[PDB]
């Protein structure tokens, strides 16, 4: 995976 | 007789209507109504027959349960499974929640209550416009229900309908003359709600309907807060709107296009540079009677650019898609503050697309000062904390050195954020103190991956002092999870977990280097868990004493080397050495333990109960009660 | 039909009567769920309360089916 | 497992319409959403379930689809 997918939605 | 309950519950739970309708016959109707007063909790959820049939759909069955048997609608029950499971609901609000029109119907014409508030004090009105069926609204207003009941936080059925898509139901509810300007204490003035999802027919409805515009809690226009989202159509209707008042239209341009330079969903760099070119087009438009961008300083973080207030320095950066992403940042930072809530998350997105693009320093800068500004508002800050644990060990895992000043930060704030983790932990006691306490141990086991960070670089004797007196901060204020594990608990033992990220490459636990650190930087060594071990007791628990066994032969003689009390005993009679489990282990102990004092020589007059209430000193109390 | 046991079919028997019925009210062979129904009243301990309850569970036109075969 | 999964697939098929049809919409699309996703034809349920269920249900289950 990666950080940015990893990033979470936050919304 | 609770058998039988169950037995009814499942019928009206099911849909069947002979089944219980057998169950009951030849019965009193006290026995009946307590079979219909199963209230008791299924599924970890109150709910009721009554309740049931009506979350179910079978208007048959509450059709039988008002007129043939005697059931109250005053009863307890979910009314939102999936998040909320809040209780206290009525058989109506159950049925407007779930949708079922005629079970609506059928309870109105019974003569249900339709006024009724939980503990969230929420309408069956509020739980119809969330499931958007007009028709139940419709009836709901013609038995003339309410209006203006809000939840706790002030939250109007028109906000939640217009949080939502459901235009015909929020026109229906504005043709019942509700005022749009229902302000709710978080600032959501009805269209601020409809600004997110981007409804473009709910904010075109509002417009309409004289919505009149106002700021939020936050201080941000709805305007505003449509082009932070993203959102370009309600932008527009937003600012074809009342008063254009050319400074917001110019500063909504330039949130609009700084929002989409760094969003996730919304990425189009081509789109933020003409949005951006739009602004300065309007700002340099007449002339004469110009508007100016304020001269804030330029930000560290962001490199050091200075916005561009000028058309000419804006296309100089046409092509430059770094500086695009900074000046959208940055611009961001400048219309929206530093105060608000909104402002973190991009800089967390463009910070790790540097990360995943293996630009270290830039995104260790960007998320340094997104933290800042989360600690600066004092927001919930430990997933960051994380985020910094998995660059900072893929960083080690490529090798690339890592900046004492930047750990050194993260590790103070992280200290900070654990501060008043704990300070909100004992003030909500028991309303949300779950996932505070999981928050607050996750911080605790990204500090140790912080220190194991810091362990693994070489830093300078200043660097190393600051990370020192982080630590001892730390220490001295002496943190303790659930299990009731001190820091250097945490630290000796081998279940602590460790991220599925990069952390796994280098934090493995127990670690030799953290231990020792924390061990010389003034931790309780003698400490104590809830269980009664201490850390000679979970070290030499490990189930993997020859895999790292130089690892173990550090941690043994660091102990052995600070206090640790080597036949501790703890509260179930268990010296470590008895817990060894491990021949390694305890060989080591026994080269390490030492001929003592009433220890030893107080084992057997603990084993043998000698009464030392107030016979012994008082030091001498806790001495016996270890040893 | 259970020979009308005096306190075993008439609530554990009974309920599978039903149910044989009610499945094929859900099928919509109601002239067979009508055969299983009207054996179930037959052997029901108390069934003439159950002329009102029974008149409304049931499509309209196995409102009367059910009541002409209701003696049989 | 896997190929019993394919038998296990027309389980919830099969027991998982009553929970819808009882009315447990909720509950039988979370039933259904263990479902979903393993069989060989997704794209030939997709196209009955916009109308096998009703119009609230499917799309409620769309939001369960990628979960």
């Amino acid at each position: 995976a990666k950080e940015r997918a990893g990033l979470s939605k936050l919304p | 007789m609770e058998g039988l309950a169950g037995y009814v519950y499942k019928a009206a739970s099911e849909g069947k209507v002979l089944t219980l309708a057998a169950l009951l016959l030849n019965r009193s109707e006290s026995d009946i109504r307590y079979l219909l007063g199963y209230v008791s909790q299924q599924g970890g959820q109150r709910s009721t027959p009554l309740i049931i049939a009506a979350r179910n759909g079978h208007a048959k069955v509450v059709r039988l349960l008002l007129e043939h048997y005697r059931v109250q609608t005053q009863q307890t029950g979910t009314v939102r499974f999936d998040g909320y499971v809040i209780d206290g609901a009525t058989a109506l609000w159950c049925a407007a929640g779930a949708g079922h029109f005629e079970v609506v119907k059928l309870l109105v014409s019974h003569g249900a209550n339709v006024n009724h508030t939980t503990v969230t004090n929420s309408t069956p009105l509020r739980a119809a416009c969330f499931d958007g069926r007009l028709d139940i609204v419709k009836y709901l207003v013609e038995n003339n229900a309410n209006i203006s009941i809000a939840n706790k936080y002030d939250n109007t059925c028109l906000m939640i309908a217009a949080y939502k898509g459901h235009t015909d139901v929020v026109r229906y509810l504005l043709e019942q003359r509700a005022d749009p300007n229902a302000k709710a204490h978080c600032g959501a003035t009805a269209l601020h709600f409809a600004a997110e999802a981007g409804h473009i027919d709910i904010v075109k409805e509002l417009i309409k309907w004289r919505a009149a515009i106002v700021v939020n809690g936050h201080g941000m226009t709805p305007l505003k807060v449509a082009a932070e989202s993203c959102k370009a159509d309600v932008v527009e209707l937003l600012l074809s709107h009342a008063d254009c008042d050319r400074r917001s239209r110019i500063e909504a341009l330039e949130l609009l296009g700084a929002s989409f330079a760094n969003d996730r969903e919304n990425y189009d760099i081509i789109k933020t540079y003409h949005y951006l070119y739009l602004a300065m087009l309007e700002r340099f438009q007449d002339g004469d009677n110009i508007l100016e961008k304020e001269v804030l300083p330029p930000i560290h973080a962001y490199g050091n650019r200075t916005e561009c207030r000028n058309p000419q320095e804006l296309e100089s950066i046409r092509q430059d898609r770094d500086a695009l992403h900074m000046e959208g940042l940055i611009v961001r930072e400048r219309i929206l503050g530093a105060d608000n809530i909104d402002v973190s998350h991009p800089i967390i997105y463009r910070g790790a697309v540097y990360a995943d693009n293996m630009e270290f320093e830039q995104c260790i800068k960007l998320w340094l000062h997104a933290l800042h500004l989360r600690q600066k508002g004092n927001r919930n800050t430990h997933k960051d904390l994380l985020r910094f644990a998995q660059v900072f060990s893929q960083m080690i895992h490529l090798n690339e050195t890592v900046k004492a000043p930047d750990i050194e930060c993260v590790l103070r704030c992280s200290v900070l954020e654990i501060e008043q983790s704990m300070n909100r932990v004992k003030n909500i006691s028991d309303a949300d103190v779950h996932n505070a306490m999981d928050n607050y141990e996750c911080n605790l086991y990204t500090f140790l991956y912080l220190v194991c960070i810091s362990t693994k670089t070489q830093c300078s004797e200043e660097d190393q002092c600051k990370i020192n007196k982080q630590i001892y901060n730390l220490i001295h204020l002496d943190p303790r999870t659930r299990e009731g594990f001190t820091l250097l608990h945490l630290a000796v033992n081998s279940n602590t977990p460790v991220d599925d990220f990069h952390t796994n490459d280098v934090c493995s636990f127990p670690n030799a280097l953290v231990t020792k650190l924390l061990l010389d930087c003034g931790a309780e060594v003698n400490a104590v868990d809830n269980e009664g071990n201490s850390a000679l007791h979970i070290i030499v628990q490990y189930n993997r004493p020859i895999s790292d066994f130089l690892t173990l032969h550090s941690i043994i003689i660091s102990l052995v080397e600070a206090g640790a009390h080597t036949d501790m005993t703890n509260k179930q009679n268990k010296t470590p050495l008895d817990k060894s489990t491990t021949g390694v282990s305890e060989i080591l102990l026994k080269t390490q333990m030492k001929m003592s004092l009433k220890c030893l020589a107080a084992r057997a007059v603990r084993a043998n109960d000698i009464n030392y209430q107030d016979q012994i000193p008082r030091t001498l109390e806790e001495f016996v009660g270890f040893h | 039909l259970p020979d009308l046991k005096d306190a075993e079919a008439v609530q554990k028997f009974f309920l599978e009567e039903i149910q044989l019925g009610e499945e094929l009210l859900a099928q919509g062979e109601y002239e067979k769920g009508v055969d299983h129904l009207t054996n179930a009243i037959a052997v029901c301990g108390q069934p003439q309360q159950l002329l009102q309850v029974l008149q409304q569970t049931l499509p309209p036109p196995v409102f009367q089916m059910l009541l002409t075969k209701l003696p049989t």
